[PDB]
């Protein structure tokens, strides 16, 4: 979160928190009412955000679901959508934490080692998160879509 | 052990074999309260624990 | 470390579930007192160099032995000014990490950066643990002098200082 | 400034700024002019304030003014107001770039050895800044002085 | 093994000072909830077998740990579970009365995760059983009492993780 | 306390707490208002309860303070009263804990080893606590004196 | 390493001045574009690998530096390029946020053209790799934001020349 | 760190005697299998990633250590596994060439089981991963070569137990 | 557990040789001090409680380990000290008679410093108690006998450090 | 030795050494001058004590050296005398230690397992030590022969 | 502690299925060798002392572990060997009857190599004693029975290594 790494920043520097750090912990907690509303929208829209998320993913990447693709059959396609439910969950954590620190140490650190070791095309799962982003930002206003989309594209950046 | 790790002997048929010492260099003191219960395992079934 | 929020999110990740409303009610309790947690912190920065000074005189006024020769027990109290200089320095830390930990709303920063090895370090230098904990709560009463007319700031200020007290104790009971 | 801290702090990890940091730049730039409007208020009250600072730093500490003290004499007292002028000028920099570096790269880093080689008692300078913060409250209303309050007591924390 | 009063007395004693206003302030806070904890521990004692029967049927009853090869297959292994879940619901009741989770790590948590790894007991299914057991416990004792009893369940789940 | 050993009793027996155990935790916490009043009386009467406690102790045991006694001189007599201040403090803990569990593991377990190893007559310190008991029960009503005296005589029993 | 709002705290300050109307006039001009720069730096962070893949395919593959003997033949040498082009697209993002190209010559430009001459890296193809990278960056962030991000690309190309 | 030749020379040297008929008798036995070990270490180097991908999918891919709460949940924790399993398949290759398991306990086994207990890594699932990894290694190198490479896998599993 | 005669016989036996002039030369040196050690062990047995009472009052009686919070506060904890100091004065008496400190590390030193760290017992105050206990022991048994009994005290203090 | 087991005796009993134990450690160390003289006699008489020891052993037990005996040939007869050199050495240790503790844990504990497992007649090696005893006691006076012979017959007792 | 029948029943039970043709196929293979194992265990019981006397005299009887300083010098230490070698020849007899080496690591192998390192017992000489003991055991029970009894000796030697 912004609270924990604004601390560990000033922790390492042998000092307390500046006004630049304490006027933002202050600014973040007054932002906390609006963050829970945004995460509350994505919380009980996972049925559509995931299922329509895998909608565009297969239309854009039919190789991964075709015979020979990693997510082929009734089995892998279920797990094919399971990971999108994971990453959609971590974005709800990042929105409430005000940072990608929850998304950092979960689903991002060493993610290329996992998916390379699973045989999954890491570029394909990046395409899946982008398809979820258009569904997510279509569910919110412009002021919110600059945030909810904002955490997806960070996940897109670290996932390639 | 509630004292350090070099206190519980090897559970062999017949022993007095404490490996941790001045010759082995594998020690680990941990703080244990004045009352605490180690989690022993029953040599046998499970409901007689 | 982990604030009240990240500690809450790890609570729901271990179970692998989304944030329910009991989870969000815990977050909202931080966001309500979050604005109140700052001027507690902002008061400490304005009162920092003072609040250590009142703590020291209130400490040595009850523990005059700490300013005296140690006895043949080579013990580290505030005997010499070299001892006194470093010994006031520890009160810096207890006020500091208990100032961040007021803002995080959680004692995760306390134990991993203050408590871990604290009895280790003081047992090496033979440092007083008794008077060391008493000065931690002389600060607590001193800080609570400012916010006293109401009583919901008091529980906030007490939580970091009370956590160091219970944890630095050799458990008598 | 604050953007410089984010570019630096993101540069030692070899990464672009994350989701939380870009908040910290975006929120800082949206509060832009209010620092700009505030510093023009303080620049018009520099002759206001340093006259009030010399009120109480010397009635509190007549040791320095008296014959024998460092500030005894006209030309010693002449620069005495100049040090207030530079400090107040530095705080207008710190109020603008919303952090402590202009108060830290100048003024704070190595200030004790500067004064100790000058004869100025370093404890007296702490009360001088505390006197200066006491003087700024009168020519400033309650809305904006707690905006400038955390920039003063950082200097006191820096000097100890 | 300290309750809320023992922990308050220890911290006030460890500095060698008397029980000031802050130490008694928390003690008064514990005595206010003294009426709630007994009734919470009352109904949990009554529905001990019913709560554990509800948790296992709601969390891990039909999963493939229950089937052959799963970690809970044989009747000795199944019977060890409800014996094992009884301690979590029992020791959590003790923490709810004492108002301090010191008894859990003293008598439950230490050497626990290191023991399940030895036996090969799945820690993942264990926590979800306790989470489901926490969910039914909030049914009986109410909301705030469930908040109290629930506060020690996840303490077990956190340390056992 | 009664809360912690009513738990560890039912803890060992693999069971929850009976009505006999939970109707007494209930009965103890409603008793908690009256306990703090009783301990509040002994808290700021330690000046008289200790000093008059050592009053009758020396009149009944002049050997311990006479030349050759363990508490002889200005030094030992001060420590002679210090222990009474200890045991008077533990009785305040036992009254609030509703049990001698605080008095048990502090000042009672292995007490004969300490006082035998200090050269102090353990019977003499038992006489000191009895003298404090008459002063303590003289400060309270009959309903309270059956408690405050009740914890002293337990300390008398274990101290011989 | 100075931003805009930190280059005006050198000029209003290295001579010892205050912040008059002209100094704040530029600062207000920087705060107006503060909203544009973050969104520009937002999309560039997202499409970092895509932008570099577009630039090299549009400009310097196509010319026998990619073939044997060319300056980019071996896989270590090819991999050094996209590593090398990543800094130009990254540090240009920093200049776009800070609004001042001081970070570029501080951390990129100094000893750069003197280093490529040592390795024998073709400065001509490098500038083309950055010009093409500037062309795709104007695609994403828009026109005026591309004008801002583009203003630091040619600053690199000018000094690197 | 001794091979079969180093161990033979050490025992023959530690008594101060020359290499008699018994010492050279084992050395000739090692040189006979010298051709088998290189081809065994040849294919294992080629199919290093394929062997580890086969072992984890066959032993612990879908178990609840893989799910939330299990010991392998987060991507950092999953990525540590295949990093961790790579050493077992790699150091076992070294023991197969050197013909002596001295390198394993020198560089792998010491402080290993004491480290997994610190992290809380399940030793039970670890050995079954190595057992499954031993099973696929016998597929590639053949029967007797699998007997050789397999002889050092269970040496790791024995000491790690 | 070897005395001076046992250690002399062991070293003379471990080479398989008889007791030559050098082995008997040390044995004669031990028999010469045999009269001194018994009288040293005689008075120490008589004044065992008096020596320990003198050491604690001279080293750590009034220090703040004795006060609340210090490591020696409660009566169980104080009583453990004089029980604990009794072993040091007792086992040192055994080393003084046997003329060999093998019994100390066999029965005292091993797992001792590793145990005090577990309990959190201050090793610094412990050694000064033994040093003060060594100082009073030189009072009773004399100078050279104090040199003998003192030679095993610091052996405990060295290894316990 | 007498010093080490008089300690471990009083060690187990949680007590110090009595006068009965300390007047014998005292009595043993004054005996130490006379012990080294006795062991010094057997030290450089091993050439005769062993070779004449095996003298009577073969005249009394020709089976063990005859063809089929365990010590048959040039080889085994050399080892046949080697063991006598061992046991003659341990008796020199027991004389200086004032006890059969050196002889106990060397050459006596589990001796029947060794010689039964070597095919050697344990009664035959007992006959060898008795032949050494008559040679040893013939080298010393009556006051000494009651000691040097005294340790042999203990070895005779434990060796059957 | 499982025999061949116990291991067959466990694997067939652990999947919850009946004893199919493959499970009974191995069981019939074990019953065919049931006559061979008893006669193998018959003669080994008769010549237990003779086999151990043959192994030590053939492997480590005259080596310098037998001489002073070697690991087997004193009579207590020598007597511990034949006591120690008796277990290897005895427990190997149990594995030969049960047809499964589970009893060895259950009751012999675990904490064994970790124990010899504590005592300082040479693992190198130990395995050669068992190898020589395996060589004489093939003399008595014949070729194939020696192949069976020999199959558990090197199992001890492998894990003890
Ligand atoms: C919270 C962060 C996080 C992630 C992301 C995660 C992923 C993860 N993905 C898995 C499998 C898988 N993942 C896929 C995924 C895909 N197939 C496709 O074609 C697509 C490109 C893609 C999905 C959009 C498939 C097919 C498997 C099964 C592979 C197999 O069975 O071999 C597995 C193994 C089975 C399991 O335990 O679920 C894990 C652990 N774990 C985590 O903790
Ligand atoms: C009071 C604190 C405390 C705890 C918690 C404890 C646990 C404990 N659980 C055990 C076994 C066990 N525990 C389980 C439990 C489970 N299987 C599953 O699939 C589930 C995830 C889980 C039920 C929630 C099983 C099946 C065994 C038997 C393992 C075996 O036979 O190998 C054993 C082995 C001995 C025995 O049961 O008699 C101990 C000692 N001991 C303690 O002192
Ligand atoms: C962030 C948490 C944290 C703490 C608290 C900390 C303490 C700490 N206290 C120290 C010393 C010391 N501390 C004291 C303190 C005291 N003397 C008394 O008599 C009083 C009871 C007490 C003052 C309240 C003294 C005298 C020394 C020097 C001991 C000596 O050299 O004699 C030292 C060794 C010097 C050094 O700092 O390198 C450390 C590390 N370190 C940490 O990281
Ligand atoms: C931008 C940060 C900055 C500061 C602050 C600064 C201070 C500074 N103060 C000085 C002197 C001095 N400063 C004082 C100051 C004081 N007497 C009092 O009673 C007061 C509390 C205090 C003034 C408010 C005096 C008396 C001297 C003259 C000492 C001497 O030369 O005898 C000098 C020597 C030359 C000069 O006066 O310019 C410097 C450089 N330089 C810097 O770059
Ligand atoms: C909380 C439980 C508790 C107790 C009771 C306690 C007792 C205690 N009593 C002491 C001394 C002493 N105590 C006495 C006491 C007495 N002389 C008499 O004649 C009377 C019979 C008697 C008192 C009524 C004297 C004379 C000394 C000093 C002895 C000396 O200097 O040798 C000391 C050593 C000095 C010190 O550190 O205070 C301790 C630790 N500590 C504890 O933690
Ligand atoms: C060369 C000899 C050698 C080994 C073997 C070794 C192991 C080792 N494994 C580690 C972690 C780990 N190891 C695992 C492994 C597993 N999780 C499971 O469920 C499986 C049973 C298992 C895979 C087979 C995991 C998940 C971690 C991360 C633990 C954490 O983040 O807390 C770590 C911590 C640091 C790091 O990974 O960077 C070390 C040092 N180090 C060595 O020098
Ligand atoms: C210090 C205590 C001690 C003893 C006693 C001891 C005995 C001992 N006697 C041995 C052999 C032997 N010992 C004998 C002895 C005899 N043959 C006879 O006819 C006589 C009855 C008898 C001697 C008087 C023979 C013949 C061998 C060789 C047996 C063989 O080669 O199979 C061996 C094996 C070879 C060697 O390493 O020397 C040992 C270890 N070791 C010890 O550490
Ligand atoms: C049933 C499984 C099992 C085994 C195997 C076992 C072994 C074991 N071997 C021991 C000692 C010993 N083992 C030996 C063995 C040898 N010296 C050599 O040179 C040879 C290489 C080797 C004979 C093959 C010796 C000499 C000792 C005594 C060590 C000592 O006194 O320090 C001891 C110490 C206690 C005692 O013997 O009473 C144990 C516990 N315990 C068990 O429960």
């Amino acid at each position: 979160s912004i609270v924990t790494k604004s601390i560990v920043n000033a922790d390492a520097e042998a000092r307390y928190l500046s006004p630049g750090e304490l006027d933002r912990i202050k600014s973040f907690v007054l932002s906390g009412q609006r963050r829970l509303r945004i995460a509350q929208t994505l919380t009980e829209n996972r049925e559509r955000i995931v299922k329509q998320g895998g909608q565009q993913l297969f239309q854009r990447r039919p190789d991964v679901v075709s015979p020979g693709g990693n997510a082929y059959g009734e089995e892998m396609t279920a797990t094919c959508l399971r990971d999108l439910d994971y990453y959609l969950r971590l974005v709800t954590y990042g929105i409430i934490a005000g940072d990608v620190t929850p998304i950092e140490e979960i689903g991002l650190v060493g993610v290329k080692e996992m998916y390379s070791a699973l045989g999954t095309p890491i570029s394909g799962v990046a395409e899946g998160i982008r398809c979820m982003k258009d569904v997510a930002c279509s569910l919110l206003s412009g002021e919110d879509a600059a945030e909810v989309g904002f955490y997806f594209d960070y996940t897109l950046a670290a996932m390639q | 052990h509630p004292y350090g790790r070099g206190n519980d002997p090897l559970l062999i048929q017949f022993g007095a074999i404490f490996p941790i010492g001045t010759k082995n260099l594998k020690q680990n003191p941990a703080p244990f309260g004045k009352d605490t219960r180690r989690l022993l395992i029953r040599r046998g079934p499970g409901i007689y624990n | 470390m982990q604030d009240i929020i990240t500690s809450v999110i790890n609570q729901y990740d271990l179970s692998g579930r989304y944030l329910d409303i009991k989870g969000i009610n815990q977050i909202n309790n931080y966001f309500d007192t979050g604005l109140k947690r700052l001027m507690i912190a902002k008061l400490i920065n304005k009162e920092a160099t003072n609040l250590i000074k009142e703590a020291s005189e209130l400490l040595f006024i009850e523990q005059p032995e700490l300013l005296r020769p140690c006895g043949n027990a080579f013990i580290g109290n505030a005997y010499t000014t070299r001892r006194y200089a470093a010994c006031i320095r520890d009160i810096e830390y207890y006020l500091r990490y208990s100032a961040y930990s007021i803002i995080a709303g959680n004692n995760s920063i306390l134990d991993e950066r203050v408590l871990d090895g604290l009895k280790e370090t003081y047992n090496s230098l033979l440092v007083p643990i008794g008077p060391t904990i008493r000065v931690i709560q002389l600060l607590k009463e001193i800080i609570q002098k400012k916010f006293s007319t109401e009583n919901i700031e008091n529980a906030i200020i007490a939580e970091p200082f009370d956590y160091l007290a219970i944890n630095l104790s050799d458990k008598n009971l | 400034s604050l953007v410089t801290q984010v570019i630096l702090s993101a540069d030692d990890e070899l990464r672009y700024p994350t989701a939380g940091e870009l908040e910290t730049i975006s929120s800082y730039l949206k509060t832009g002019e209010y620092r700009i409007r505030l510093i023009s208020i303080l620049q018009g009250k520099e002759q206001e304030i340093i006259r009030l600072a010399s009120k109480k730093i010397f009635q509190l500490h007549p040791e320095y003014i008296a014959p024998g003290g460092n500030a005894s004499g006209a030309r010693q007292r002449a620069l005495c107001l100049r040090d207030y002028g530079w400090y107040l000028r530095l705080i207008t920099y710190a109020i603008l770039a919303g952090d402590k570096e202009p108060l830290e790269k100048i003024g704070i880093i190595g200030v004790r050895e500067m004064y100790n080689s000058l004869g100025v008692p370093i404890i007296g300078m702490i009360d001088a800044i505390k006197c200066l913060k006491e003087a700024t409250v009168e020519v400033i209303s309650q809305e904006e002085e707690d905006f400038v309050a955390p920039y003063y007591d950082y200097i006191i924390q820096g000097m100890s | 093994m300290q309750d809320a009063i023992t922990s308050v007395i220890n911290a006030a004693d460890v500095q060698g000072k008397y029980l000031d206003a802050n130490s008694v302030e928390k003690l008064r806070g514990y005595f206010q909830t003294g009426e709630l904890r007994v009734r919470a521990a009352a109904t949990i004692a009554a529905n001990a077998a019913t709560i554990i029967k509800e948790a296992v049927a709601k969390s891990l009853l039909y999963s493939d740990i229950t089937r052959p090869g799963g970690n809970m297959y044989t009747t000795r292994r199944y019977a060890a579970c409800i014996r094992d879940l009884d301690y979590y619901l029992r020791y959590a009741t003790y923490g709810m009365l004492a108002g301090d989770p010191s008894i859990l790590d003293e008598r439950v948590l230490n050497g626990l995760k290191e023991t399940y790894n030895s036996l090969g007991v799945p820690i993942g299914a264990t926590i979800q059983a306790i989470q489901a057991m926490k969910e039914v416990t909030g049914s009986l004792v109410g909301s705030d009492a469930g908040k109290e009893m629930g506060l020690y369940f996840d303490y077990i789940c956190s340390g056992l993780s």
